[PDB]
RNA sequence: GUGAGGGGAGUGAAAUAGAUCCUGAAACCGCAUGCAUACAAGCAGUGGGAGCACCUUCGUGGUGUGACUGCGUACCUUUUG
RNA sequence: GAACCCACUGUCGUUGAAAAGCCAGGGGAUGACUUGUGGAUAGGGGUGAAAGGCUAAUCAAGCCUGGUGAUAGCUGGUUCU
RNA sequence: CAGGUCGAGUAGACCAAGGCGCUUGAGAGAACUCUGCUGAAGGAACUAGGCAAAAUGGUACCGUAACUUCGGGAGAAGGUA
RNA sequence: UAAGUUCCGACCUGCACGAAUGGCAUAAUGAUGGCGGCGCUGUCUCCAGCAGAGGCUCAGUGAAAUCGAAAUCGCUGUGAA
RNA sequence: GUACUCUGGGGAUAACAGGCUGAUACCGCCCAAGAGUUCAUAUCGACGGCGGUGUUUGGCACCUCGAUGUCGGCUCAUCUCAUCCUGGGGCUGAAGCAGGUCCCAAGGGUAUGGCUGUUCGCCAUUUAAAGAGGUACGCGAGCUGGGUUUAGAACGUCGUGAGACAGUUCGGUCCCUAUCUACCGUGGGCGCUGGAAAUUUGAGAGGAUCUGCUCCUAGUACGAGAGGACCAGAGUGGACGAACCUCUGGUGUACCGGUUGUGACGCCAGUCGCAUCGCCGGGUAGCUAUGUUCGGAAGGGAUAACCGCUGAAAGCAUCUAAGCGGGAAGCCUACCUCAAGAUAAGAUUUCCCUAGGACUUUAUGUCCUCUAAAGAGCCGUUCGAGACUAGGACGUUGAUAGGUUGGAUGUGGAAGCAUAGUGAUAUGUGAAGCUGACCAAUACUAAUUGCUCGUGAGGCUUGACU
């Protein structure tokens, strides 16, 4: 459906009347700008482009240039799609702007992101191998795999087998967060729980799948 | 943060006056207990001519722990000692006298006695 | 993972890498030119600009915080009576690292380290 | 203040502003709000200040005291609805701001000689 | 663990296909006139103008 | 680099007879030219066979290469095998 | 309980720094003690608080040279048409 | 042969006289391996086995069981400054 | 012990103990074999962070065992099985 | 006699694993004396008979003795279904709750301890359940080495003895830097009908798939009573998985302080080196679980056993032969991630290149002169990205990194001076001084002048529009 495209600043708290104490993430919006509408005529599929941020003009190329001056629009730091249906796809036109109003206070959304890095990784941390006896007269052995297979029957490493290697940078998706409050003075979406990745990283927020 | 092997004291007058933890129950691979929850116990020290005899394997209630209990507004709050209380085959209390102060995690149908007893509530 | 981390190994214990950094602040504020390889002079920003800065107000609490720092008399003095009066009304940025090849014994990178306004 | 701009508005939109001035090792009774189906009331906790964390909003503070010969701690957030009031009975006088020494003393040797004007 | 059979000159070549060396990034200085490597101080002491050694 | 090594000049019938120097084979390692080779599965050949390059008595010719294709699991010993 | 003499446990090392070690612990330490120099015992012999231990990195009979090209109903190999 | 400050000491820490920085370096700061330090709650549930690790540790004084070949056990255990 | 093929006490149909190839005990002693406690702990539930040495990249020097020849995939079947 | 041993040979010949076979083993079926108050077939089933599998004990001696080197444990698995749990059903000597037996079903799940070297077994306490098997009785160039099976020693027993064992007991060296296949990650090259910057469709592949308890329906249906539901709704847990660091904690050898010994800075004062970061008490960022949040929801389509509607063959009957339905944690979709090297190489938006000669091999022809675009890279400042790479941001028209200024945090009362004390010390100046990695500003320093690559309108044939 239609969403946003935000960047994460950050945790935080919030208090309830009652006194409950609810982490909460804060997403700045800066509001997103429409560049193309993709139809079934001209393109098979329905689906809204947007732009947001900005960009310098040494840095924006001559291509992209000449895209964004079609539409009439800033070129922005980045562009991104979102696939629609006809009655989402009624009121938006090329030009437009999609803000923070586009949700409600107590909606459940999902949030895309890019999880933080770590790199070269091992079976003990990557699958949540368990690690073999530190005394009792082990051998060097201590975080190691561990066997990989059966005997010359068959002779081979099966495919998919878990092993030592890069974790982590993945796009990841979290279902079910509450919208906790929409500031329309500041842009700012605060969303109850944790979003994958770093601060300053960029986000997607749509409405919930599940139901 | 209850597990098997774990040393309780007994909060109450049935006649332990130390027990051991030998099961959590609840669930396949369950590992801990917390306030609250139900374990399986062998008694090691008790008092002289009491209902409670030494090699004892009886039901109790975990009600304080040195590891602590979240509440709703983000604070901890953390006991000196890990503390029990003994109940029957029916997993009601037994004792007649509570020792120590205690949770508001029992104020459960099943748990109204050890409170009513109690001096101290925080 | 490292990860926002800051400081430098260089293969060295930490009060080995202390000592060496010292040293080169002392030989750099003595002779105001010196030839290092390049991770050690861009390291050795952080250890000498600070002393200028503090060098810039001359009491006795900061002529012995200097002391405690450097452990050379000659070289607090320089830079109580040279150094702080030079760069009073300059940000920041009293050195200027400029790289310079590489060295012929282990193919190393290097660098020269100088003070901006030397002569 | 090691927060975004924008977090700092957040919190600072929240932040009480009536407490009281205390630091650790003075004695301190705080009025907690106990709620129960429709009854509420204010329940008191005294005990000595071990720890104090300023973190903003994030502030907390640890109190310690000894309840029928259990020892008994309790992190309280400052900026909570549920803590209604602070009162600082009595000020004590200490020579560092943890005092997690105190957890292995009973009886006279955790006694905190008092802050004289 | 060892091989089994010798390695032909052929698959010698073809893990070796990825060794050649690459050129490093020269330019004129203005100043004076010299190559130089680029973002570094010329062999007499000279960068963008000004002068090292006396 | 007053080095090692080489390029000229000169000697000699001969210096690719120049000092661990007659002749200078093979394994092994380079540079150059011609053709083939980055959608296709295996003892690497064999019987067919298009195209290309050079030569040419211009050809039903010679030399190099070999797209595509049928068949095809090394040698010796010891064994019933 | 140090020096000195040993070698009970563990990690490492195993194309080792080392053809028997390093590190952390361990035992004896005025005695049936440790050690330098110079001598004696020689191979079916020596010596042994005794393990078939030691006798020049070699021991259910040392090393070297001869008999000697020992013998092998066994294994391998055996060259042009 | 072998000094100074503490010390019973030729033990130990830091120094003197006097010697050295051990014949490849520079960066990086992934998995995994080696050597160390700290660790919430639990405290042998590990394992063939408390293997390894953790823990005890000085001087003075008080006190100290069974058993005994009357010597011991014994620095028993335990405690104070 | 909650739970004891091990341990301790006793019983005796001793497969197949027994008196200088000594029998039954025994204070002290043992880097001796078995069992149980206190303290203590990353042995473990279940691993986390940090420091040094390698690993990785660059410059210099530069091995090893192995090796019929290789244009060296999976599965089901066949076949010195 | 040799376990103190040695040489020449054999897979011509044994022990392990493989192979052939299937007596034995396990599983299934046929007949049915009978048992079951009566009633062979609800459930058992004698005397006999016929098959399946390749988990047992065996038979043979085909492979290996110029070596295929392991009983159990640990780590990591993968498949089968003759199903342990959860799901769907028929019969019942099925009132209800439960149970028995048979059919369908492999998606997921499927204990911790005491004893022993054990596999196994017994025992204690759990769980919805603690299934049976194959994979060299899976896995030792991945770990261990307790048992067995070298050399020492002892007991019982046998032998005259050297010595030995339907036995027991104490002790006792586990090597290998990975070439090829496989697998887990990450790049370079070329291709994709002129070149380039982005955004994308999804042929297809992988991940996930579990379940307890409480309330409610309702003390209702059923039942003499005791007991006590189907269907349909809420809530809250266990185990497993992912992301994150606001909260609670751990670490935090470039942050702050206390303190012992020694040496030095001429001395006092103040500091520094070394002693595991000397020891001790705290602790910012980052990382992290034991902390926080979220997930396995709902819905379609075709089916398995099973239950049908109408309906003849066969005037009746009959789910089937024509025709038309229902039906499961299982299948295809659905949720998340990857995906055009998908050589079938896809699609959309925008941008760039519109010069002359010579010749012959007259062809997207080869050589000269001019031209060098859109972009890409080299280089530099670097990163919450990282082994090297790759990827992200920036390079003066600049906040990319360091520094500087301000703030925040941590530690906890700096030095100097002055007072009160004989003195150790205490108080004031003043919550001072110092504060890695954090937040915000700021061109002070460094990102210079640059170079290389990438071209000059993109063959032909047919068709439809112009």
């Amino acid at each position: 459906a239609i969403g946003l495209v935000g960047r994460k600043c950050g945790m935080t708290r919030i208090f309830t009347d009652a006194g409950v104490s609810v982490p909460v993430t804060v997403i700045e919006v800066d509001p997103n700008r429409i560049t193309q509408i993709k139809t079934l005529e001209t393109d098979g599929y329905q689906a809204v482009q947007v732009t947001t941020g900005e960009r310098r003009e040494s840095r924006v190329t001559n291509a992209q240039k000449g895209h964004f001056a079609k539409a009439g629009v800033a070129a922005g730091r980045l562009v991104k799609e979102f696939r629609v249906t006809e009655a989402e796809l009624e009121g938006r036109e090329v030009g437009g702007t999609i803000g923070v109003d586009l949700f409600t206070v107590g909606q459940i959304v999902d949030v895309t992101g890019q999880s933080k890095g770590k790199g070269f990784q091992g079976g003990v941390k990557r699958w949540n191998f368990r690690t073999q006896d530190a005394t009792h007269g082990n051998s060097v052995s201590h975080r190691v795999l561990g066997s990989t297979g059966q005997n010359q029957t068959p002779g081979r490493v099966f495919k998919g087998k878990k092993m030592a290697g890069h974790l982590g940078d993945e796009r990841v998706t979290v279902q079910g967060l509450e919208i906790v409050s929409v500031d329309t003075e500041r842009s700012v979406l605060v969303v109850k729980g944790a979003i994958p990745g770093a601060t300053g990283g960029d986000v997607i927020v749509r409405p919930t799948i599940k139901a | 943060m209850i597990q098997t092997e774990t040393m309780l004291d007994v909060a109450d007058n049935s006649g332990a006056r130390r027990v051991q933890c030998i099961k959590v129950l609840g669930g396949s691979h369950r590992r801990y207990a917390s306030v609250g929850d139900i374990i399986k116990v062998t008694v090691k020290e008790a008092i002289p001519r009491a209902r409670v005899k030494k090699g004892d394997v009886m039901n109790a209630v975990v009600v304080r722990t040195k590891f602590g209990i979240r509440r709703p507004d983000g604070s901890v709050i953390r006991f000196d000692d890990n503390a029990a209380v003994i109940l029957n085959n029916n997993k009601a209390p037994i004792a007649t006298r509570i020792f120590g102060p205690v949770t508001r995690e029992l104020r459960t149908e099943q748990f109204m006695k050890i409170i009513s007893l109690a001096p101290e509530v925080l | 993972m490292r990860h926002r981390n800051s400081g430098v190994k260089l293969g060295r214990t930490s009060s080995h890498r202390k000592a060496m950094f010292e040293n080169l602040a002392n030989s750099l504020f003595e002779h105001e030119l010196i030839k290092t390889t390049l991770p050690k002079a861009k390291e050795l920003r952080r250890v000498a600009e600070p002393l200028i800065t503090l060098a810039k107000n001359d009491t006795v609490a900061n002529r012995r915080l200097a002391f405690a720092r450097t452990r050379n008399a000659a070289t607090v003095g320089k830079l109580f009576t040279v150094l702080g009066p030079r760069y009073k009304e300059r940000n920041g940025g009293y050195l200027r690292v400029l790289k310079a090849g590489f060295r012929a014994g282990d193919a190393a990178p290097m660098a020269y380290v100088e003070l901006v306004d030397r002569e | 203040s090691g927060k975004h701009p924008l977090v700092q508005a957040i919190e600072n939109s929240q932040l009480k502003t009536d407490l009281p001035e205390f630091a650790p090792g003075d004695t301190v009774v705080v009025q907690v709000k106990v709620k129960e189906g429709d009854r509420e009331r204010l329940q008191a906790f005294e005990g000595v200040v071990i720890a104090k964390k300023n973190r903003g909003l994030n502030s907390a503070f640890t109190v310690r005291k000894i309840s029928s010969g259990v020892g008994v701690e309790r992190v309280f957030q400052t900026h909570s609805p549920v803590v209604a009031k602070i009162e600082v009975k009595r000020r004590g006088d200490v020579r560092r701001a943890k005092l997690y020494y105190l957890r292995d003393l009973s009886g006279k040797a955790a006694r905190i000689r008092e802050k004289l004007p | 663990a060892v091989q089994q059979n010798r390695k032909s000159r052929s698959r010698r070549d073809m893990r070796r296909s990825h060794d050649a060396l690459t050129e490093n990034a020269l330019t004129v200085d203005q100043a004076t006139g010299e190559t130089h490597r680029r973002h570094h101080v010329t062999k007499d002491g000279f960068y963008r103008g000004r002068q090292l050694f006396a």
